[PDB]
């Protein structure tokens, strides 16, 4: 085709969006992204980039104001896309300067493969070393988790980071319209259910994520013997949902934000939270007619709906811009928008690292009265939180049991902040909880005699209080049982050791083979459970190699999990004699076998 | 290898290729189904699971698959049904066809139930672990081609209700396989037996695209 260079300015535009699409995805993410330029400012345009000649990116600074965006999927081994050819290979072998050129890239990709995203940070490492300059962060969309999710999160904030580089700035635009309906008979609006009106009266199975059952707290015990934490073992009674579970399982909830904390906002921002209302999507074909379910008030909002805990996202920082009176205060909330500078450094500090919520924002800027019904547009709404089931129902049949620590801190922010569901749970005294049960493959094995290893440094012993239960009763059952063993941690004997009492009656019993504890601060050096695994290698080894034993790793992932990998690489590597990359392979293998399970978060 | 799973994927490489490299299946991949074709092929595998399932009912408790009986968690029949509905309407029943290729799947099928339950599992190898692999991108270019609802309707099959992360589910899956106790000769007619159902499968393939195209 004829020249892009010359098309843009004929067509009137400045920004253009190439996709490298085989399925499709990578066009669907493009299209919508030059769709958002034309009401946030600026006028985009996507194309197929086959059919343009790709020598005419250094004469795109001659259109004013210009930039350059990349969506592309990453395809085998890392390797490009059909229509994307022509251009990967001249990137490979060019190296003509760019500089002036504005650009960014998306990246389409699978965690599970080894060279995630590969098509998506070669292009926007090539760019950059023409020359060119980087706008906006490459992002790393994930079919993993959510492909979708990933990119939903960095296009809702690239838009505003792009206005404040440029200048441009419409800098709101709305996409809902507020509908009081001031006179409402009273059972038709909500009051906190998840799913349809009045489901969390009218409690008939099936019960999951759209319709929860909401189970009775039987009970809530401190496990804590110290002060350092609130450690809480809660006993929630679901007899008549007929719900089943299997040890290793989750349990999903749906809390409340402490009601206190929704009615700060509420006041500061000074309207009536009691307000009956609906926020209708305007943009009519879109059949996801409002955030939240409505008709409801802002007290029913803040409270069941929305998430006012998690710090902003850049985005409604910059909406939020407009409703400072104060120029400066105005201005801070504009910069936090960029995606690099001053701007990027302070809002990583301020907001999310200081874990500054709503309320802290709208408490440390005083300018800021925004409309509530425009704030309820802007907040992301209040997401589940899951726990390790800590039960087997084959010894409790009608209760789900958890595990959990309480969230609190000092942040930076000065603020002391809670955690929604632990806290919420913790004031749920012997009062009910809305909760699902959603399978993990997070399992014991099928043959009674198979051993066991499982790895649960704090909370993370939770599920494995399934386990042990079940193998319990195993031998209550006269069936042969194989060996069990609990590889756990806390910080010191009399302050933070889980379940003590009950864990060590499963030791007499001989349900529990070992029971093997690593305190990590009744010393000066820390003491970790793979220090534990390191000592008894070789028995570990015979277990794994001759009786066939099952892994289990729950809890921490950052550190621990992986630390816990190592030490498993490292039996591996010397007890059926390997190189090092060899046991690697091995572990692998395993975990593909499905001997070795994990379960983690953060 | 020495492990069930293992063995299997070993035993079957070869045929996976051939099947995934046949005309009906390359086409599909770069989003070349017609609706015809679309609802011929899931005609089929109704009939295919309907049979499968049966069979898994009457030896959900014989101990050469007792451990792979996953009601729960996998099986197609009901949401078969569903998007039987939504393509062939509701006189679907005598409505969808049931090619040669088919017929002949189902009644190995039946015999395997009938006097071979220790092969089931081959089968059951063959068919749920490849809906987890393949069949999520397979779903989801059946939105780029018929174009349907993100509501999600015909697409039961490829939806799987309660498993949360097929990676994981694959995982279990192969260790339960390893878990039944079979002799190596057993293990060797297992694996032959997984290579037929990949037969079975191919055939049926190639069938279709004869009937589309034309
Ligand atoms: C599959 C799965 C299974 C899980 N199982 C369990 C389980 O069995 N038991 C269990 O306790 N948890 C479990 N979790 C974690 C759990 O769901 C929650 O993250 C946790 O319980 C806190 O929820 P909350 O709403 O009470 O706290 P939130 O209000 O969500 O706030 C907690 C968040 O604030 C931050 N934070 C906390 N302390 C600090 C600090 N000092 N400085 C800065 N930031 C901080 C972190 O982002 C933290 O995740 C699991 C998670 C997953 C994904
Ligand atoms: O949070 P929570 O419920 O998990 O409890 P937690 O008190 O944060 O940690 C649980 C236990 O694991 C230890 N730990 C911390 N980092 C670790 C790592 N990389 N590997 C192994 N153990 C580690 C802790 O010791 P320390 O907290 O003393 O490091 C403690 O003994
Ligand atoms: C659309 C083309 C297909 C592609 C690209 C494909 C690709 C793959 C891949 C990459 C895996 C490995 C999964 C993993 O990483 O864990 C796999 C597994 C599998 N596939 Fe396919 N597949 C296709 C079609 C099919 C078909 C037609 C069948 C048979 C009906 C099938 C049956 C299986 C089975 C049974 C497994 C499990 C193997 C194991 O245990 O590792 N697949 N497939
Ligand atoms: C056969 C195949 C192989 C893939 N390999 C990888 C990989 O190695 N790394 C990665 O991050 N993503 C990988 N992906 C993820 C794809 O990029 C992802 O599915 C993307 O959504 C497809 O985008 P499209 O529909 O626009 O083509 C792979 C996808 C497929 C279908």
């Amino acid at each position: 085709e004829s020249s892009f260079v010359e098309k843009m300015k004929k067509t009137g535009r400045n920004i253009i969006v190439f996709y490298g699409s085989q399925t499709g995805t990578a066009e669907e993410f493009a299209n919508r992204l030059s769709k958002d330029a034309h009401r946030y400012g600026m006028r985009g345009m996507s194309a197929d980039p086959e059919e343009y000649d790709l020598a005419d990116l250094s004469s795109l600074p001659e259109i004013d104001k210009s930039l350059v965006v990349f969506c592309m999927a990453t395809y085998g081994e890392g390797d490009p896309t059909d229509n994307a050819q022509d251009f990967y290979d001249w990137l490979q072998e060019t190296d003509v300067d760019l500089t002036g050129v504005k650009f960014a890239v998306f990246g389409l990709g699978n965690k599970t493969y080894e060279h995630f995203n590969a098509m998506g940070k070669y292009v926007d490492q090539r760019l950059e070393q023409l020359g060119a300059q980087r706008i906006f962060e490459l992002g790393l969309g994930d079919d993993d988790g959510n492909l979708e999710e990933d990119f939903i999160t960095w296009r809702e904030q690239f838009w505003p980071a792009v206005c404040e580089f440029f200048g441009v700035e419409a800098s709101s635009i709305r996409q809902y319209e507020l509908v009081v309906h001031e006179d409402m008979d009273v059972a038709k609006v909500y009051t906190g259910e998840m799913g349809r009106l009045k489901s969390y009266e009218n409690q008939k199975p099936p019960f999951d994520a759209k319709n929860p059952f909401l189970a009775a707290v039987t009970a809530n015990r401190k496990l804590n013997q110290g002060t350092e934490r609130h450690l809480m073992h809660l006993e929630l009674d679901i007899s008549d949902s007929k719900i089943r579970y299997e040890s290793g399982d989750h349990v999903a909830v749906y809390p409340a934000n402490d009601s206190a904390l929704v009615n700060q906002i509420g006041e500061i921002l000074g309207a009536d939270l009691d307000v009956i209302m609906s926020l209708n999507n305007l943009d009519e074909e879109s059949n996801k007619k409002h955030p939240f379910p409505c008709p409801t008030t802002y007290r029913t909002a803040l409270t069941y709906y929305l998430d006012i805990t998690n710090p902003p996202r850049t985005n409604v920082l910059y909406e939020l811009a407009q409703y400072a009176s104060e120029p400066s205060e105005q201005e801070h909330l504009h910069k936090m928008a960029s995606s690099s500078g001053e701007g990027k450094e302070l809002y990583l500090s301020w907001v999310v690292e200081a874990r500054r919520h709503i309320l802290a924002i709208l408490q440390d800027y005083p300018s800021l009265r925004p409309p509530i019904d425009h704030l309820c547009e802007l907040l992301p709404r209040l997401q589940a939180r899951y726990y390790s089931i800590a039960s087997s129902s084959k010894v409790h049949p009608n209760s789900v049991h958890i595990c959990a620590v309480a969230v609190e801190y000092e942040a930076k922010s000065g603020r002391v902040n809670k955690g929604v569901a632990t806290s919420w749970l913790r004031a749920k005294e012997p009062a009910l909880v809305p909760m699902f049960v959603r399978k993990s493959q997070f399992r014991l094995p099928f043959k009674s005699t198979t051993p066991v290893i499982m790895v649960g440094p704090g909370t993370g012993i939770a599920p494995f209080m399934g386990f042990i239960q079940e193998r319990a009763w195993l031998r209550e059952q006269g069936k042969e049982v194989g060996e069990t063993l609990l590889y756990y941690g806390c910080r010191r004997s009399d302050e933070d050791y889980l379940y003590r009492e009950e864990l060590a009656r499963f030791h007499k019993d001989g349900a529990l083979t070992q029971l093997n504890v690593a305190f990590s601060r009744e010393q000066a050096h820390k003491v970790y459970v793979q220090h534990l695994l390191k000592r008894d290698r070789e028995h570990l080894w015979k277990l794994i190699h001759e009786g066939g034993a099952h892994i289990y790793v729950c809890g921490d992932a950052r550190n621990m999990a992986k630390d816990v990998q190592n030490t498993f690489y490292d039996i591996v590597a010397e007890f059926g004699p390997m190189e090092h990359t060899q046991a690697v392979d091995y572990v692998k293998k395993l975990m593909t076998k499905g001997r070795y399970s994990l379960d983690v978060w953060s | 290898s020495q492990d069930l799973s293992e063995a299997l994927k070993e035993a079957t490489k070869e045929v996976h290729i051939r099947a995934e490299n046949s005309e009906f299946m390359r086409n599909f991949q770069k989003g070349q189904v017609s609706r015809e074709g679309f609802k011929l092929v899931m005609a089929s595998l109704y009939h295919i699971y309907t049979a499968l399932e049966e069979e898994i009912e009457r030896n959900k408790q014989n101990p050469v698959y007792a451990p792979l009986y996953f009601p729960e968690e996998l099986h197609r029949r009901a949401a078969l049904e569903q998007d039987m509905a939504f393509w062939y309407g509701p006189h679907w029943q005598e409505a969808i066809p049931y090619t040669p290729a088919t017929q002949h799947y189902v009644k190995r099928l039946h015999e395997v139930g009938g006097t071979h339950p220790e092969l089931l599992v081959a089968h059951a190898y063959t068919r749920y672990l490849g809906d987890l692999s393949g069949g999520q991108v397979l779903k989801k270019i059946a939105q780029k081609a018929m174009a349907l609802p993100s509501s999600g309707e015909g697409l039961a099959f490829f939806t799987f209700p309660s498993i949360d992360n097929p990676t994981k589910f694959k995982q279990l899956y192969r260790a339960r396989m390893n878990t039944l106790e079979m002799t190596p000769e057993v293990k060797h007619r297992v694996t032959e037996e997984a290579k037929t159902a990949f037969l079975l499968n191919i055939e049926l393939f190639e069938e279709l695209q004869a009937l589309l195209t034309e």
